[PDB]
DNA sequence: CGATATCAGAATCCCGGTGCCGAGGCCGCTCAATTGGTCGTAGACAGCTCTAGCACCGCTTAAACGCACGTACGCGCTGTCCCCCGCGTTTTAACCGCCAAGGGGATTACTCCCTAGTCTCCAGGCA
DNA sequence: TGCCTGGAGACTAGGGAGTAATCCCCTTGGCGGTTAAAACGCGGGGGACAGCGCGTACGTGCGTTTAAGCGGTGCTAGAGCTGTCTACGACCAATTGAGCGGCCTCGGCACCGGGATTCTGATATCGAT
């Protein structure tokens, strides 16, 4: 149903049955690359203490850098130079290693995510990959796309400095939804010593259940959106009042 | 009063080198306290040695004999 | 040919036997305590240095830091019991992170 | 709409990776000037108009944190006793009173 | 004057092709020194406690079997015999 | 394929016999 | 009649702190060190003067070991010295 | 076999002099461990001091001086 | 021929601690004022912990002095404690002491 | 053949400081052991001030230093005092 | 029935009588501390050479500061359950006493071989 | 580039280290009695311990503000160390009284003894529910 090919088909430009009218991408792009990073001098000898299996892998041979990888509880992926080399797990996001999933139309506030097999809890589902901006194009972006007419923007505040922003490319995360009785949730995760946001399920989700997180939302623009989930507890406003940012 | 220059996250900075996960607000004086008994006891000991050699610069034997009397030998500088 | 030759040691037999009678240990110094000294001098040079380049080829470096000489150092028990009162400029400490801190 | 963000490190991860941040490296932690100051300052108390080598405040710099350090960890050890984890002053006070100081 | 020169010829049997920088040698100069001056010390004390007034070959092998811990010791003792026999021939 | 900041070594030169 | 608990262990300290006496018996520690030194050297003489000054060592040592523990059971808000306490005076006490 | 000669009444006796107002049952083989390995430690140097004079036996200058050695200086024998 | 301890003023014997300064090999040389202030310095740490010591005694209404009384001036007094804190004393005991938490 | 001891400088200072006060012979015992000790103390520092400064005699002054990094607080300038006072008369 | 108290009775500390052993004074003479003189040199002193240390300046920027704020931690309390304390009886070996063997540490005379001190050759190494 | 200092080669005087003999201090082993301590059992009091719920103070994060390092220019105190030469300490003989050893003497102390106060761990009046 997905069918990712060059050739852009028919759709109203909201990308719901054929996510091909706009343009996707794969991972995450930069715009102002910095040569001022953290992975030359301080990610380069951080690795797990785990002494590494010579001849036990693939029968009787557990995975290399379990849960009693120090790098893996720090919700940091080992370098190239981890001691176990390509056999290691906790190199999840640097393989490309993702999850089975589809992405659904279910409620009248948008497209959605659904797990097409059984997840366990702890799993790596999606990395958040955009456009990464800057402390100048983002205050612009902002309100340049306003008046644009875009119904729903995806900017998300990695840091002081890097702000993701999946609006004109993003991979098949940028559709996850807001939960208030979440499923999956967003985490940090530093890989080669660049920032990554990663969604991991929190509970055992059942072939064919939608996924959800719990979205750390703030309201910046002078308009108003409300959510319409309404599980247990919802909230529905961003934001109350505020004027943060 | 310069004690005041070794800042809170510089003693944070050693006790994370020490391997500590979480501090308590008053750790800060404390370990300025100590630090200071500590300089105390190893500069009292190092301008001993400089006065017995009628120098007035302290040299870095001065320091590396005044901390070998206080017990704690130091090697990289003699 | 030296004293050091005969000793088979590159530790300076001369040097020590000089130190030993210059140094006030005793009131004369016998001809074979510099020998015994030296080679044991050299010996505990050579199991420090054979600890301190492991260390640094097991991060994969080709020269000794001081970093590598205190790795070398805390991680043999009879060493770090023998330089236990020893601070090392530049060698900082083994991770050594207690468990009950880790989540 | 809005910017959102992904949720906060949960408590004491930071506090581990700058373990192993501080632990993994070798180098002086405690600023070079205010340090340099401290020790002259207290040289004052014992000799009037003294000078100190540069490799001497290097050389007491190595020793004071070679001390705190070997203090910490001594503390730490204290605050893990009596089943808890926050360092609190009780704990190096007894760290020094063990060791005998 | 330092045993400079030697820590890096030795450096060279146990590790041929590593270097050494200038402060790990002026760690591995200040650890000879210090082992010296403890052995020599201790060789002192040794002869004075028995009111030699000589140290010998054997008051440096009791303050080698005192100073070093148990497997290190009959290492270094061996060493120190093996020269003292070479250097005696 | 992938190499750390070259400052690291930079900080402490090789022993000169010299 | 009885006591009440630990009233006369504090008035057992007050007796063994108030007194200089040697608290091991003197035989046992004396073969516990010709048996220990018998491992060193076979069959070791040693003077009565000896084995007394060994003797006043590990008391003095031991006594200054079970101070430092008190103080570790007291942090832990203990009464009551355990293994764990004995352990931790030793790691900080440095062996 | 004679450690434990260090009678359960006798390390109470030593914990009492040492302020320790209740005992554990596990305190007495931990105290019979460290004490053997604090007399070992002595034993070990008085005895290396023995064998230098060659003597055969161990004096109370032996003892001493490998207390003095490991900087648990004794007074009352010399 | 006045001794030298008569005419530094001491009870200490200086002709002692300059042969044992001379035959420890401390140093080569030894110089003639060097064994006086030495033994004075050991006789003012001697009159020192016997004035405690002494003092002591009396708190024990003992006429002699005994290692006891030697053990309470040395651990009672910051300095002589400090000065003597890795020093174990044969037939000493310790200090009364009894942290506050143990009794009631 | 004749021992070294202390016990009648110990003993004459004694009967300055507590005139009508005695000494047992195992206190007696400690207080060689303190004399000793002390005086190789002090000797050793002396001697390994003689060495840093690269002079063949320990003169009054290695002394000195040796007694004030030795001994804590006021303690080292009582000593220091008394030291400098014996020499004074000694010296006349 | 409650909150804040009265007497038993095991421990303790006192004032006095006892004897025993070791602190203290004594006496001799070893042996080492003193005196007096001579001598070679350690280091006090005067003087010069310059390398390190101290000082002020300015930019840069990563660090420290101040404050937000969320939620994990340290803490106080409740309960229970278990093991330690206090005590009484039973078990046995630590300690005292006198004793004897003989090992082996301390002492001595004489030997000798080892090291210090000297003087001469020469080769590893500073810019 | 030369050459100089450090190190080794040979011999030397004399005194420290070693053997062989011996004495005789004091250590090891022996036995048996006395009586104190250790062992062994038990009840049940207080404490270790876990669990729970709570209030805040601690980290994690952010934006702002400073001064810590680079690096540089410039002064010059005082570290380093070279020569002079003289007050000093080493050494030796001749000399004598200090103080170690071995000897008594007697009073300071440890101890036994019976009573006075201490303390601890119950039992009981004004209270109140």
């Amino acid at each position: 149903d997905d069918f990712r090919d060059p050739q852009r088909w028919k759709e109203c430009a909201k990308q719901g049955k054929m996510p091909c009218y706009f343009d996707l991408i794969e991972e995450n792009v930069y715009l102002t690359e910095r040569k001022k990073n953290k992975s030359h001098r301080d990610i380069k000898r951080m690795q797990c203490e785990c002494t590494p299996l010579s001849k036990d892998e693939r029968a009787q041979g557990e995975i290399a850098c379990g849960e009693d990888c120090l790098n893996r509880l720090l919700m940091i992926e080992c370098s190239s130079r981890c001691p176990n080399g390509d056999y290691c797990s906790n190199r999840r996001f640097q393989r490309k290693q993702h999850a089975d999933v589809e992405v659904i139309l279910t409620e009248k506030k948008g497209w959605g995510l659904r797990a097409a097999k059984d997840l366990p809890s702890n799993t790596f589902v999606l990395e958040y990959c955009g456009e990464v901006l800057d402390h100048k194009e983002f205050k612009a972006r902002v309100k340049e796309y306003a008046r644009n007419k875009n119904i729903h923007y995806y900017f998300m505040a990695l840091k002081n400095d890097e702000i993701i922003d999946a609006t004109q490319k993003g991979n098949c995360s940028r559709f996850m939804n807001h939960s208030c009785e979440p499923n999956c949730e967003t985490q940090k995760w530093t890989v080669n010593g660049q920032l990554r946001v990663g969604f991991f399920t929190t509970k055992l989700v059942p072939s064919g259940s939608e996924l959800t997180f719990d979205y750390q939302f703030q309201r910046y623009g002078k308009e108003a959106q409300k959510c319409f989930c309404g599980s247990a507890n919802c909230r529905g406003y961003l934001g109350g009042e505020n004027r943060v940012s | 009063d310069n004690i005041q220059g070794i800042t809170k996250p510089a003693i944070r900075r050693l006790a994370r080198r020490g391997g500590v996960k979480r501090i308590s607000g008053l750790i800060y004086e404390e370990t300025r306290g100590v630090l200071k008994v500590f300089l105390e006891n190893v500069i009292r000991d190092a301008v001993t040695y400089t006065e017995h050699a009628k120098r007035k610069t302290v040299t870095a034997m001065d320091v590396v004999y005044a901390l070998k009397r206080q017990g704690r030998t130091l090697y990289g500088f003699g | 040919k030296t004293r050091s030759s005969r000793a088979g040691l590159q530790f300076p037999v001369g040097r020590v036997h000089r130190l030993l009678r210059k140094g006030n240990y005793s009131e004369r110094v016998g001809a074979g305590a510099p020998v015994y000294l030296a080679a044991v001098l050299e010996y505990l040079t050579a199991e420090i240095l054979e600890l301190a380049g492991n260390a640094a080829r097991d991060n994969k470096k080709t020269r000794i830091i001081p970093r590598h000489l205190q790795l070398a150092i805390r991680n043999d028990e009879e060493l770090n019991k023998l330089l236990g009162r020893v601070t090392i400029a530049q060698g900082g400490v083994l991770p050594n992170i207690q468990a009950v801190l880790l989540p | 709409g809005g910017v959102m963000k992904p949720h906060r490190y949960r408590p004491g991860t930071v506090a581990l990776r700058e373990i192993r941040r501080y632990q993994k490296s070798t180098e002086l932690l405690i600023r070079k000037l205010p340090f340099q100051r401290l020790v002259r300052e207290i040289a004052q108390d014992f000799k009037t108009d003294l000078r100190f080598q540069s490799s001497a405040v290097m050389a007491l710099q190595e020793a004071s944190e070679a001390y705190l350090v070997g203090l910490f960890e001594d503390t730490n050890l204290a605050a893990i006793h009596a089943k808890r984890v926050t360092i609190m002053p009780k704990d190096i006070q007894l760290a020094r009173r063990i060791r005998g100081e | 004057e330092s045993y400079s020169v030697y820590v890096y010829k030795v450096l060279k049997q146990v590790h041929p092709d590593t270097g050494i920088s200038s402060k790990a040698m002026g760690i591995m100069n200040s650890f000879v020194n210090d082992i010296f001056e403890r052995i020599a010390g201790e060789a002192s004390r040794l002869a004075h406690y028995n009111k030699r007034s000589t140290i010998t070959s054997r008051e440096i092998q009791t303050a080698v079997r005192l100073l070093l811990p148990g497997e290190l010791a009959k290492h270094a003792v061996s060493e120190g015999t093996k020269a003292v026999t070479k250097y005696t021939s | 394929a992938e190499e750390g900041d070259s400052e690291s070594e930079i900080e402490d030169e090789t022993f000169n016999p010299s």
